[PDB]
């Protein structure tokens, strides 16, 4: 949180990476922090938090362990995005009925 | 209590707890703010959002819960290191995360459950705070430090710190502390095996739930979620027939020689016709006879299955019997089908008589009736030949059966193990489950197929990660309740531990039902044999236990008496010196007051006596009751208040009490020695041994 | 319903559904929930003909 | 290549859909042959599932191998669900 | 009574299917909502609060909420008592009685 704060402060307004965000064109400041700040905490395959955070950005480059433990929750997001559609479909069929 | 230092301490502690609740409400505020923020946008991906939510929801829930009785008690160490113990961790984020409140599950919260006076860890004092919801009412100190007292200390240390995870007996007696010791032991035991517990459950047996008021002030996680209180008369899920005591018929229906009756009591219902109940059909002839009924009753008994279980075998045998007239009309059949298919009418009459059945099925219900276990007793007590027919004596007779006592509840339970169930009731629930699963299958049939995709690259669908059954299993109401409500609503429920206070008042069938509840045989039995009220009772632990736990059950008896003076102790020891005494008086010590008194009344000044007693009790900071029978006003017998200590008690009319029931001698012996300071007995003529 | 009637319960339902869909950042005009709820309180059980 | 569960014994705790009770289990799987399972039930009764058939008790097996109650009680006996 | 159409901005027409629009508008964003955990088995996560799609299915089916709370049967004043773990509440009517 402090890093995202200091980062949206330190950045100028003529910067493109902040401009594309504050213009409403795309993106969030969470991504800008992940890129220029810190990725932060990541999930297990249970869905819990690993209390050892990723203090590295995708600018510094991530170490091997950090990348490995990010892959955990990076694979757990491809199924969720599918099961959610079946839940939505259930409720939508009910309402249309 | 009643001290100024005491209120100064109360104020300090209430201030500390108020600060704790301040920090706790602040945390809840922060957590709800972050919760709503995360729910709203959160920026990140759905997995990170779900994680953050789930975590903050957990935190909130925990705080909401912890609002009720935060601090259990201080521990004052041997180095003045105040350790407040509660049900939540509260640290100072600024002062080196210095903890302000420990969790009851923390390694340095251990000398609140496993400490003693002989083997303390590093302590000098322990407390417990009496909390209503968040305000500190009172508090009870306990010095874990300070010959003869060392003996009590060592024995209590041995009972409490014991590692058996099995049956235990604490038959200490009066004035010696069986109760607090059993409480500390349950503390030890449910803090030490809280992983194997916490989901099996707990059961508590006794008149007063005030024993379950300890598990809730040191282990709230159970006293309001897991623990289940029952009384000998509540064992069944649906009735609390407690006041309905009974005379010595109990002994008969409270001892396993009644099991026989039960079996025979069903045999007296595996009835046969008095005369052939005619088959009321046109083109057949009655084959129903004591012949066929006899054949089929024997067949059903011969598979060793409960009644409602073998109903089916009985009916099938009777159908293959009537198959006789189905095909044995004169020689055989006599229809143009009986040259190749000898069974056209065989399995058109016999496979149609389950449809042309009302007569057949209803006149069958006489010889194999579907007994709901309440009726087998209703119409076993009213009748007069059923008692002898099934083996019962005639004392058991009674007009109204539904007027249920304490000694027919375990019988009612065993009936459910002796009878069985329908096995065909849940037939529409299958229909509804199938239709829900079909609706889910259709939900998935609606969704896009991997071969009809309009995306750039193939990806995971829901049709390859979930099926109709599980997709439907999550939109169900799936109601959930706490362990107590799950258990109390069930009889086949295996608990994890069973505490039994005043254990000498349970019939052999009660212990039987209990051990049917706890196979893990983890018991914390407390009781006394000389203070038994029921006539069934035990009179011996080996009689009740060696049938279930032979040679394994441990037994410990508290030896010394300190709580009750030795004057009252000699009074009630020479009272007990009657009716097979074999007196084992625990040696009382430290009696430094006025010896009891014994007052007389002429005809009716007993009213003035009790009036003065009551009006005076609340003039000295005392607390007690007045012991008597039901007819005298203001008096409450010990058959409703036995295991309670008191400062200054009175007992009216020892004689009518002594004679109101069989074992009045013990009901008096108890009442005499329940006073720490003052005793009072009222008489008119003379005393037998007082 | 047994306390207030067939006009207040509809409103409680609409309000709760929109509470949900708002805490998550979803904007829906209530008239859709009004349709879905009108189609939930459209019948009566009789005790007197 | 194929990824597969190695032969051996695998013990899996779990939760009973209805009682929400923590229970346990055991499964013996070979490279070839039949399986052999064991369970501690929701009612604290240990049992076996020889060739994934009806759950009969466990001492049945122990006896079918030539064990006397003295042996079943010397080997076991620290427990009280197994005696039960 | 319906009103105007959000697409046209003009008052709605005669024959316009407005229930399908409602179903779609409510269901489409159903993936933006929390749900019941997707794990095969475990403990009922309803111990904590779960108030997304579960609450919505609850309401649209009109089944009995889990964290239910009683509502005033009659206006008036309140008298509050607390035993150990039990709350007692007595509403006294301002005009009526009982």
């Amino acid at each position: 949180e402090e890093v995202g704060k200091a980062l949206e402060e330190f950045y100028p307004a003529d910067n493109p990476i902040i401009t594309i965000v504050k213009s409403g064109a795309t993106g969030n400041l969470t991504q800008t922090r992940t890129l220029a700040g810190m990725k932060g905490l990541v999930t297990n395959p249970k869905g819990e938090f690993i209390p050892r955070p990723i203090k590295s950005s995708f600018r510094e480059g991530l170490t091997v362990l950090e990348y490995f433990i990010n892959t955990h929750g990076a694979r757990k997001g491809l199924a969720d995005t599918a099961l959610r559609t079946a839940d939505s479909g259930y409720l939508t069929r009910r309402l249309v009925d | 209590m009643s001290g100024r230092d005491y209120e100064d301490e109360l104020q300090s502690e209430r201030d500390y707890v108020a600060g704790l609740y301040a920090r706790l409400d602040a945390e809840r505020a922060q957590s709800q703010r972050r919760y709503a923020a995360a729910l709203r946008e959160h920026g990140g991906t759905a997995v990170e959002r779900d994680a953050e939510v789930r975590a903050l929801a957990k935190d909130i829930a925990r705080l909401n819960v912890a609002d009720n009785g935060l601090c259990f008690g201080r521990l004052d160490t041997l180095d003045d290191a105040r350790l407040y113990i509660g049900r939540l961790g509260i640290f100072d984020r600024d002062n080196d995360f210095e903890p302000l409140l420990l969790d009851w599950r923390a390694p340095m919260a251990r000398p609140f459950y496993v400490a003693t006076a002989a083997n303390p860890e590093n302590m000098r004092r322990r407390r417990q705070f009496h909390t209503l919801g968040r305000k500190v009412v009172d508090f009870t100190d306990e010095i874990l430090g300070r010959d003869i007292v060392a003996t009590i200390q060592a024995e209590q240390d041995q009972v409490i710190r014991l590692d058996h995870t099995g049956v235990l007996v604490i038959e200490g007696g009066p004035g010696t502390g069986k109760t607090v010791v059993a409480l500390h032991r349950v503390a030890y035991l449910l803090y030490t095996y809280r992983k194997q517990m916490e989901r099996h459950g707990v059961l508590v047996v006794g008149p007063t739930p005030a024993f379950l008021d300890h598990i809730g002030r040191v282990l709230p996680s159970l006293g309001e979620s897991d623990a289940v209180f029952m009384t000998p008369g509540d064992f069944v899920p649906g009735l609390h027939v407690t006041a309905e005591d009974t005379p010595e018929a109990a002994e008969v229906k409270g001892s396993l020689k009644i099991l026989d009756v039960l079996k025979a009591a069903v045999a007296d219902r595996q009835e046969l016709p008095s005369e052939p109940i005619p088959i009321d059909l046109s083109d057949v002839t009655m084959r129903i006879d004591a012949e066929t009924a006899k054949w089929a009753r024997d067949e059903a008994r011969k598979t060793g299955l409960p009644h409602n279980e073998a109903r089916a075998e009985f009916v099938d045998v009777v159908t293959y019997v009537v198959t006789e007239r189905a095909v044995a009309r004169i020689g055989r059949g006599w229809l143009t089908r009986d040259d190749k298919h000898a069974w056209e009418k065989m399995r058109a009459d016999v496979v149609g008589e389950l449809e042309d059945h009302e007569q057949f099925n209803a006149a069958l219900d006489a010889l194999w009736p579907i007994l709901t276990p309440e009726d087998v007793l209703a119409q076993l007590y009213t009748s007069h030949e059923r008692l002898r027919a099934a083996g019962a004596p005639e004392c058991l007779w009674r007009a109204d059966g539904e007027a249920w006592t304490v000694s027919d509840v375990p019988l009612l339970d065993e009936l459910v193990d002796l009878l069985g169930r329908n096995k065909a009731a849940d037939e529409a629930a299958e229909r509804e489950r199938r239709e829900e699963e079909a609706y889910a299958a259709g939900v998935l049939d609606l969704m896009v197929d991997r071969e009809d995709l309009m995306d750039d690259e193939d990806h995971l669908l829901a049709q390859d990660l979930i099926d109709a059954e599980e997709l439907a299993d999550r939109f169900k109401e799936q109601d959930n309740r706490e362990l107590s409500e799950r258990a109390a609503a069930d009889r086949e429920w295996t608990y994890g531990h069973v505490v039994v206070d005043e254990a000498q008042e349970l019939s052999e069938m009660d212990w039987r039902l209990l051990m049917r509840r706890c196979p893990r045989r983890s018991f914390t039995i407390v009781g006394d044999l000389a203070q038994r009220r029921s006539p069934a009772g035990a009179r011996s632990w080996g009689a009740m236990l060696d049938s279930y736990v032979p040679g394994r059950w441990v037994y410990k008896s508290l030896s010394v008496n300190y709580r009750t003076p030795a004057e009252i102790m000699a009074v009630a020891a020479a009272v007990l010196a009657e009716f097979a005494p074999d007196a084992t008086p625990p040696d009382s010590v430290r009696a430094c007051g006025v010896a009891p008194w014994a007052r007389q009344v002429t005809d009716d000044d007993i009213a003035s006596a009790i009036a003065e007693f009551v009006s005076e009790e609340a003039g000295r900071e005392g607390t007690s009751v007045v012991i008597g029978p039901p007819d005298v006003p203001g008096t409450v017998p010990p058959s409703e208040t036995k295991g309670l200590e008191f400062d200054a008690v009175l007992v009216v009319e020892p004689e009518r009490i002594l004679a109101d029931g069989p074992r009045g001698a013990a009901e008096l012996y108890v009442a005499l020695t329940r006073a720490t300071q003052r005793l009072g007995v009222l008489y008119r003529d003379a005393l037998p041994q007082a | 319903l047994r306390v207030q009637g067939p006009r207040e319960v509809q409103i409680h339902l609409v309000k709760e559904v929109q509470e949900v869909y708002r805490a998550q950042g979803v904007s829906i005009h209530d008239k859709h929930i009004e349709v879905i709820v009108r189609q939930m309180l459209r019948r009566v059980t009789i005790i007197d003909s | 290549s194929q990824l597969v569960r190695s032969p051996g014994v695998y013990f899996d705790e779990t939760i009973d859909k209805s009682t929400e009770k923590t229970l346990h289990s055991v499964k013996v799987i070979p490279g070839r042959g039949a399986w052999l399972e064991f369970d501690v039930d929701k009612r604290d009764t240990v049992g076996v599932r020889i060739d994934r058939k009806r759950r009969q008790p466990v001492t049945v097996l122990l006896k079918a191998l030539g064990w006397t109650n003295e042996q079943i009680v010397e080997r076991f006996g620290f427990s009280e669900i197994m005696m039960g | 009574c319906y009103g105007r159409s959000m697409a046209t901005g003009k008052l709605v027409d005669i024959g316009e299917a407005v229930g399908i629009v409602a179903a779609q508008s409510i269901g489409e964003p159903g993936t933006q909502l929390t749900m019941r955990t997707f794990h095969q088995g475990g403990v009922t996560g309803g111990a904590d609060i779960v108030g997304g799609l579960p609450r919505v299915q609850e309401l649209f089916e009109a089944r009995v909420p889990r964290n239910k709370a009683p509502i005033a049967d009659v206006a008036g004043r309140v008298r509050l008592e607390e035993s150990d773990k039990f709350f007692k509440i007595t509403i006294v009517p301002d005009d009526g009685g009982e």
